[PDB]
């Protein structure tokens, strides 16, 4: 796992590791995760026009593991190359189900609901990084708790707590949802920030924190 | 049910999937689609191996419950060895069954042990006794002179010696020897016949050679083991069991056996100038012996079939293989064996 | 029986109430979609519902 | 192998209270003991192995498992009980034994190495501790008996 | 076996009738028809799993395990009936081994 | 060879127009190949004096007629064990040999081992083979993955 | 070797005070102490650099100088050029960091300006330099595809690309770019038969080239098209291996020629009931494929064609012997084994 960061105006980089790992010392490995060659962090970008992708200057981003994964030779050469790839392989690629985003919202907790689709030319559709997370959330969510054909106590209740909008059926909704969410040990906590009514309606949101 | 490669089922499921539209036809390596469809097709591959193997199984399995020929299971290694007293004996003294013996050896130190008592005569000086081998497998065949000690008191034996070798101890019997021996058996159905009685005296687990020589009115039996002695035990169990094949008309006789000796001379032209040393030789002349003292009596020594024999070691090593006294094909008489005497090879 | 998710909507919209097979787990594979009457006009719930 | 009643009457309780141990209990308790005066001679005959007509047993083997197999092969069927159902020899598996075959050579252990001593004293001359491990244990492997190791 | 049973409730199980082109579905019948016609053969190997009805390389291996060896030009049909016969042989009588004449002329 | 001996029938299988829709080889040996076949060649390795393990992929080789029936694709066979039998040799032993081998040389194998493959799907006979040649297909493809990252590493 | 920043500093604290009896205080604080620390700093990173210097020499510097080029995964970059409906009338703005999106759906390639542009108050058109996002050979991109900005503006009309991108690059291990180059070195060999070898196989149309060694001549014959030599062929590569032959040794080139064999062996076999039109016909086809697979210069030793009939089955083949043929057959060196006409016989 990472840490995201900016490089400022006149930052050295000994500033940042010392900052963030305590002890200036670390700066050495540091540069390494970055593939920074020597002027490793430089005010100009048209002395960044001197060979682009071996440097750093003022606003572009940079990478900050965390201090196990500092030492890792592994973690060294996989963050020297992949730069802006590491947040899609950390939250994963997978197949984009959500072919028709208009309509699942329209039917939920029915089956059939979902289906492959096609991007780019002549492969299947696929989703990376946060839009992973909305897919599996969505569709997670949108399963009843014993529907999956192996590993079970997966899905939730949603299609079972229909009833007469008393405020103790609010609550146990919103119960029902934070658990469904809190499942994924990738995202740390939701919480509810509006339960609101309309007749025969609910309606309300969430906020999940999904890790670094 | 037959066999479909891989790429088949691949080609098959590819050309199925884009009909009815044409926003796939994109199968680079890197592309997904591609990689789950060659591990289904890799899975339908190994379904239909294994299917095809599991009804060969079956079959064999069938054949095993239908006629109850139950496979042979591992045979246990055994011969003889000598006993050596220190002086003749003062009184008639005695081995119960089920002493041990071990080879003082550590490369071989498996043990072996006897079944049947023996008492010595007084005033004997040595006496030939049976061990069996509690190991099954290839490590009964231990080479000669490998048994020392008796591994106990020994307060009047000296040494303990074999003087010949075990080539009893085999390994579980192959799908071919089983099919060889179903279809002896399936052939052995009628009796009074030379190729039943074969089956008739086949049936005895430790016997490996086998052979009938029948004239107007006699028939006899030759057999022998792996080593090549025939054992009144034996003899008695082949008469017990074999009452069922027995022709009624015409008396039977079991017994006869004789070693014919023959020596081997070749001279081989290894395409290496270099490595021809003794070595190689050594074991080339080992490699004879096993061939040679494989035989049995059924069996007459070929040139074609000592050619194939020793050629077996990759050809671009050895490039001529010729007999210096071997020319014609030797036939072995029905109660002789033909087996190895003294080998003698050199490269020229 | 004919209808399937789409005619789902065509039937309930027009007022017929009809049953929903749901592959698994809740209890007999089986729900019923909506309570709605033979009325014409759906606005009101008093009616319709 | 214990069972006795327990109870403080000043304090209005009382308890029974067992204890044994794990199959420790028939190999401690048999103890391989001498016989002093028995010749066991027989008319104008007798037996070419020497340790014969005494109670002199020789065990040999080329290594710990090979040994043990005997050692324990020995005594084990013979020590019958009463159980509705078989013998230790059921109930502990004592297969699947090693040691260093390679550098140990052959033995010749003898069963009174130890004067009127338990089964346990004799196991532990051939374990030759602590280059070999010795201790009952659960089988893992065939839940519902024990297994010597 | 049933591939559109089976699986993960939310894959649509039959095709999109609002527009023309449905890879979604496209997939799933050619695996549907790939597994399906592999349930086929694995069901046709019934006649294949008995000597009664082993035809072709199965046959062959039937009468290899007997050791009666297939004739060239000789059908399953009268193989089988050799084969059958040839277990049960008939031999080891005067009337038997000349009754054995009619395989010899 | 510096550590342990090898079976004599491994030591004697290695001393030495079809066309698929999906592959084509190319026959390069590669750089680990190319010295470790030297020593193989010539005397200086420990062997065995009897041999097991009937059912090994060489034996299977061995006893099908493919050596005369298809000597090409015999020979390939003996390309595809070189290469699969050196890169077992380094990691257990002699690590030194490391740094002569390249994802390039291990990647050529996978299109020899399906170009095979696909020869011996026509003939089954070979059934045998063919199973286990698959299962190695995706061992190989985890190691050129690993490789360049192992490398780094030691 | 490098030395790391606890010992520069402690150098310079030991030296201050052998040298200076002024200053005493080191607390975390001093302006002394903070000096020290900055100059032991900047040492340290020129140490870091020097030791990255000399990393990049020991993996290629040496090699650099031998015409070879070294790959290190600079992304794809190429001119574009933009242009609007009519004159400007402002100096429009241009930021670092403008995305320029593929208009083609299946290309999801995007490209990004390293630094800012400025237009100029009445220039029609202008052209900039964009690099990629994604490193590898993935960048390249045909001509004709890059013709949507994120940016977009009412002036502007369109944007294409003339040239296409061809600074795509991509890296490789150490181990290839050393191969590369001992491919070389290994080139630069001459005068031996392992040269001459590879020199004859480096133009086209040559395969399966043998040599011939002997003090008098070397003779070298090969059937390297469709089996058969053509005398066009020998004329290009004698002038060719006129500098891979050693000086002063003649160098000669000629056909190769087969000699077809004619056997009619005879097989014993122990179970006379097996025997059918497919067994002798698989036995022919398996002679006459043996025969056929001959190496050059290749003798044809009856023992090994005993070997290779008797291993199709050792319980099937019980004897074997072959009417016309005494001993084995030498060949010269140019000549190859052929199968003329075999025939089997069963007994």
């Amino acid at each position: 796992r990472f840490k995201k960061h900016v490089v400022q105006h006149e930052e050295t980089m000994q500033a940042i590791a010392q900052r963030y790992y305590g002890d200036v010392s670390y700066w050495i490995d540091l540069v390494e995760h970055n593939n920074l060659k020597y002027p490793y962090l430089v005010e100009t970008d048209e002395e960044k026009m001197k060979d682009p992708e071996r440097l750093a200057s003022t606003g572009d981003t940079l990478i900050i593991p965390i201090e196990s994964d500092l030492t890792d030779v592994s973690a060294k050469e996989i963050n020297s190359r992949d730069k802006d790839v590491l947040v899609e392989l950390a939250l994963g690629r997978d197949l984009n189900i959500t072919a028709d985003e208009k309509y699942f919202n329209e039917h939920g907790t029915s089956d059939n609901i979902l289906a492959f689709s096609t991007n780019g030319n002549g492969d299947l559709d696929t989703v990376k990084g946060i839009d992973n997370m909305k897919q599996q959330l969505q569709a997670r969510l949108l399963t009843p708790r014993g529907s999956l054909m192996l590993h079970p106590n997966y899905g939730s209740d949603l299609h079972n707590l229909f009833g007469l909008n008393i405020p103790e059926q609010a609550t146990l909704i919103e119960m029902e949802v934070l658990r469904t969410l809190t499942s994924d040990n990738r995202v740390k906590s939701a919480n509810l920030i509006d339960w609101k009514i309309q007749g025969n309606v609910y309606s309300g949101q969430f906020s999940v924190e999904i890790k670094s | 049910m037959k066999t479909r490669k891989l790429t088949n089922i691949l080609s098959k499921l590819i050309d199925k999937t884009m009909a009815g539209t044409s926003k796939i036809t994109d199968f680079t390596p890197g592309s997904a689609s591609r990689s789950l469809l060659e591990a289904v097709s890799l899975e339908i591959e190994q379904f239909y191996i294994l299917t095809k193997e599991n009804i060969d199984w079956g079959i064999q399995e069938g054949i095993i419950e239908a006629f109850d020929f139950q496979k042979r299971q591992s045979k246990r290694a055994y011969g003889d060895v000598t006993i050596q007293f220190y002086q003749p004996l003062d009184m008639r003294m005695y081995i119960p069954a089920g002493t041990t013996f071990t080879s003082t050896r550590q490369e071989y130190p498996q043990q072996f042990e006897t079944l049947v008592d023996y008492y010595a005569e007084p005033d004997s000086t040595e006496i030939v006794v049976e061990v069996y081998c509690k190991e099954t497998g290839v490590a009964g065949n231990v080479p000669e002179g490998t048994i020392n000690t008796i591994a106990s008191g020994s307060s009047l034996i000296r040494s303990v010696n074999n003087e010949y070798s075990f080539n009893t101890g085999t390994k579980e019997e192959s799908q071919e020897d089983f099919k060889r021996r179903f279809h002896s058996f399936v052939e052995s159905r009628g009796r009074a016949t030379n190729k039943s009685v074969r089956y008739g005296a086949l049936q005895i687990p430790d016997v490996e050679g086998v052979y009938v020589y029948e004239e107007t009115g006699h028939i006899t039996v030759f057999a022998h083991d792996r080593n090549g002695n025939l054992s009144d035990t034996l003899k008695e169990d082949i008469i017990d069991a074999l009452q069922d094949y027995r022709p009624s008309g015409i008396m039977l006789d079991v017994t006869g056996v004789e070693k014919e000796e023959v020596n081997v001379s070749a001279t081989v032209t290894i395409s290496n100038k270099s490595r021809i040393g003794d070595t190689l030789q050594k074991h080339i002349e080992s490699v004879i012996r096993s061939y040679l003292n494989n035989l049995k009596t059924s069996d007459d020594l070929i040139i074609t079939d000592l050619i194939q024999a020793i050629m077996n070691i990759d050809d671009v090593l050895i490039y001529d293989v010729s007999f210096d006294n071997l020319d014609e094909n030797i036939i072995v008489p029905p109660q002789g064996i033909i087996r190895a005497g003294e080998i003698k090879v050199e490269l020229k | 029986q004919i209808y399937e998710s789409i005619d789902l909507d065509e039937l309930n919209e027009n007022g017929i109430i009809s049953i929903e097979f749901v592959r698994n787990r809740t209890n007999t594979f089986f729900r019923i979609v909506d309570d709605v009457t033979t009325f014409n006009d759906k606005s009101d719930p008093v009616k319709a519902e | 192998s214990q069972v006795s009643k327990v109870g403080s009457y000043g304090n209005d309780q009382t308890q029974f209270r067992i204890t044994g141990q794990s199959f420790v209990k028939p190999f401690m308790k048999f103890g391989l003991g001498v016989i002093q005066e028995v010749q066991a001679v027989l008319p104008e005959v007798g037996w070419l192995i020497d340790g014969d007509g005494d109670n002199e047993v020789k065990f040999t083997g080329s290594s710990a498992h090979e040994v043990m197999t005997g050692i324990i092969r020995r005594f084990i069927p013979y020590m019958k009980y009463n159980y509705t159902e078989n013998t230790i020899d059921n109930y502990l598996d004592y297969d699947d034994l090693s040691s260093w075959d390679e550098f140990e050579k052959l033995t010749e252990v003898s069963a009174f190495t130890n004067f009127d001593g338990s089964l346990k004293q004799l196991m532990d001359m051939v374990t030759a501790r602590p280059f070999n491990e010795l201790f009952f244990k659960n089988s893992e492997k065939t839940p519902g008996k024990a297994q010597l190791v | 076996a049933n591939f559109l049973k089976n699986l993960h409730p939310l894959l649509r199980r039959d095709r999109n009738k609002k527009d023309n082109q449905d890879p979604n579905f496209a997939l799933i019948d050619a695996l549907n028809e790939e597994m399906n016609q592999v349930e086929k053969d694995a069901i046709e190997s019934k006649l294949q799993s008995s000597l009664k009805t082993s035809t072709s390389e199965y046959l062959d291996k039937f009468g290899d395990w007997f050791g009666v060896y297939r004739k060239t030009d000789e059908k399953d049909d009268v193989y089988r009936a050799r084969i059958i016969k040839y277990l049960l042989l008939k031999r080891g009588t005067n009337n038997a081994i000349i009754d054995a004449i009619k395989d010899y002329l | 060879n510096n550590f342990i001996p090898q079976p004599q029938g491994l030591l004697r299988f290695l001393n030495t127009s079809f066309v698929s829709k999906f592959y084509t080889p190319q026959l390069q040996l590669s750089e680990l190949a190319k010295k470790v076949l030297t020593n193989i060649k010539t005397d200086d390795i420990p062997v065995l004096e009897r041999e097991f393990n009937d059912n090994t992929i060489i034996h299977k080789a061995n006893d099908t007629l493919l050596k005369v029936q298809a000597p090409r694709m015999y020979m390939i066979l003996q390309s595809i064990v070189l290469e699969a039998y050196a890169i077992v040799n380094c990691f257990v032993e002699n690590p030194s040999s490391l740094k002569y081998l390249t994802e390039e040389d291990v990647s050529i194998t996978r299109e020899n081992l399906n170009y095979v493959a696909d020869y011996l799907g026509n003939y089954d006979d070979y059934n045998s083979v063919v199973l286990d040649l698959r299962d190695l297909d995706l061992c190989f493809s985890a190691i050129e993955l690993q490789l360049p990252l192992i490398k780094k590493e030691a």
